[PDB]
């Protein structure tokens, strides 16, 4: 069901098997480099159940450049691309050893994806920095052009992140908004009284 | 505007639309303190890197990856990983490793860790195509290269933006030298796989295509004997 959907939860404790398979997974995790996830919690996230064939988009910073690569390989992906978002102001000017003009998004592949439009976009994004920890909206169009009409899931998203074709998970979303009947059914089967604790 | 959509419509890469206190005396102190340029032709695969002394404060490593020759001896990451870089690095020293845009971004991190460094910066060379608006694993068009900065032991930004060089040109932007030199990391600077075209004051350049050599280990070491052994490369010369 194409319109936006979301689930306020602790992604650690949600049983994501009820959600199905996705052509694309994107995550902007709270790495431990606020409300944080330890390296072991990040490693233990049940990313593998979410896809059979498709792409993972994994935002990284600092030493998560290395840790995110570990997670990505542990979860069964091969990093095949790395998107760079160059942060500008409203005038298209760029905002320890070096100042940081960019943020990195690792791109991983799992299985044998078929029918994606690889090569439409290039691997650099130039876009206004808005709210803090807020990634740019251009990534959704790049992802839509790469895999049009497929179902997608975002981890650690926030209200502004909800998009058509996307199911958003995060603990700062508002309640539970689900419309795909298969999801609704498996959710009610697994959570008949609508609580998620362990 | 959405420059990603714009790139799919017109072919103009998003970076095409980036618009580019002195800090000059620093450059002058760097130039005063710079050793004369030194260079050696050496086939690095067959060459015992230990002959390169003394141990270096900065190593810039630019192995020629196959992916640099799309439309055209290349080094695999297998070959590079087997270089004994830790044998010539000073216990506190820095590395800058050009990794391309493919598997080098993973394998070059393995190299850094193998040689004893931790990555502290990821410098991106973003290439514009204002004058001209393909790995099978690739999901996106690759328009940049990465230079990893490693540290071992106890002003600028992490982006270089220039126009995409013409086909067959493998030169990296000379701006990487300015970034490295502005860190004031020490004066023993080695460039492995440099070329005649990259020789530069303050650097020892070593690579297989150099047509001339002037390197002498004793002469080179004399540039750093007391009282000049711990200069940053950004201080006044010692009288
Ligand atoms: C950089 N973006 C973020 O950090 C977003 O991730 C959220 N978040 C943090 N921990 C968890 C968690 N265990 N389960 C679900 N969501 C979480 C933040 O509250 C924030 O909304």
């Amino acid at each position: 069901l194409f319109p936006p959907q979301w689930i306020c939860c602790d992604i650690r404790y949600l049983d994501v098997s009820i959600l199905g398979k996705f052509a694309v997974v994107m995550a902007d995790p709270p790495w431990d480099i606020y409300g944080t996830l330890t390296d072991d919690e990040m490693r233990r996230l049940n990313i593998p159940v979410l896809q059979d064939d498709g792409f993972l988009f994994l935002w990284v910073t600092g030493r998560a450049m290395e840790l995110g690569r570990e997670c990505l390989n542990l979860w069964g992906y091969e990093r095949v691309d790395e998107i760079i978002w160059v942060k500008t102001n409203q005038l298209q000017r760029i905002i320890h050893w070096l100042n940081h003009g960019k943020e990195h998004c690792l791109v991983g592949v799992k299985g044998n994806p078929q029918g994606f439009n690889q090569g439409l976009d290039c691997d650099v994004i130039v876009a206004e920095v808005r709210s803090t920890s807020h990634k740019p909206d251009e990534i959704y169009g790049m992802i839509e052009r790469l895999s049009p009409g497929t179902r997608k899931i975002e981890l650690f998203g926030r209200p502004h992140n909800v998009q058509p074709n996307w199911i958003t998970l995060g603990n700062q979303l508002d309640g539970i908004h689900l419309l795909d009947p298969d999801v609704v059914a498996r959710f009610k089967q697994r959570y008949p009284d609508g609580i998620i604790s362990k | 505007n959405d420059y990603c959509q714009h790139f799919v419509d017109t072919g103009h890469r998003p970076q095409n639309f980036i618009r580019d206190e002195l800090i000059r005396l620093k450059d002058e102190l760097i130039a005063k303190s710079n050793t004369p340029p030194m260079y050696l032709q050496a086939d690095i695969e067959a060459f015992d890197i230990r002959e390169l002394t003394p141990k270096f404060d900065v190593i810039l490593l630019e192995p020629p990856l196959e992916e640099y020759y799309r439309e055209t001896k290349c080094w695999t990451w297998d070959d590079i990983m087997k270089l004994e870089i830790d044998e010539i690095a000073a216990p506190r020293s820095f590395i800058f490793l050009w990794c391309g845009s493919g598997e080098g971004l993973d394998l070059g991190r393995v190299c850094l860790r193998k040689w004893g460094y931790r990555r502290c910066e990821d410098i991106c060379w973003i290439k514009t195509n204002k004058n001209n608006p393909l790995d099978p694993k690739a999901v996106f068009q690759r328009t940049k290269e990465h230079c990893l900065m490693g540290i071992k032991g106890t002003v600028d930004i992490d982006l270089i933006i220039t126009e995409e060089p013409e086909i067959g040109n493998i030169e990296k932007p000379v701006e990487i030298f300015h970034i490295i030199e502005h860190f004031c990391l020490g004066r023993r600077r080695l460039h492995l796989f440099g070329r005649d075209s990259t020789i530069r004051p303050g650097w020892l350049t070593v690579g297989p295509t150099l047509t001339n050599s002037n390197y002498n280990a004793e002469t080179y070491a004399s540039y750093f004997s007391a009282p000049n052994s711990y200069l940053t490369g950004c201080t006044e010369e010692i009288e």
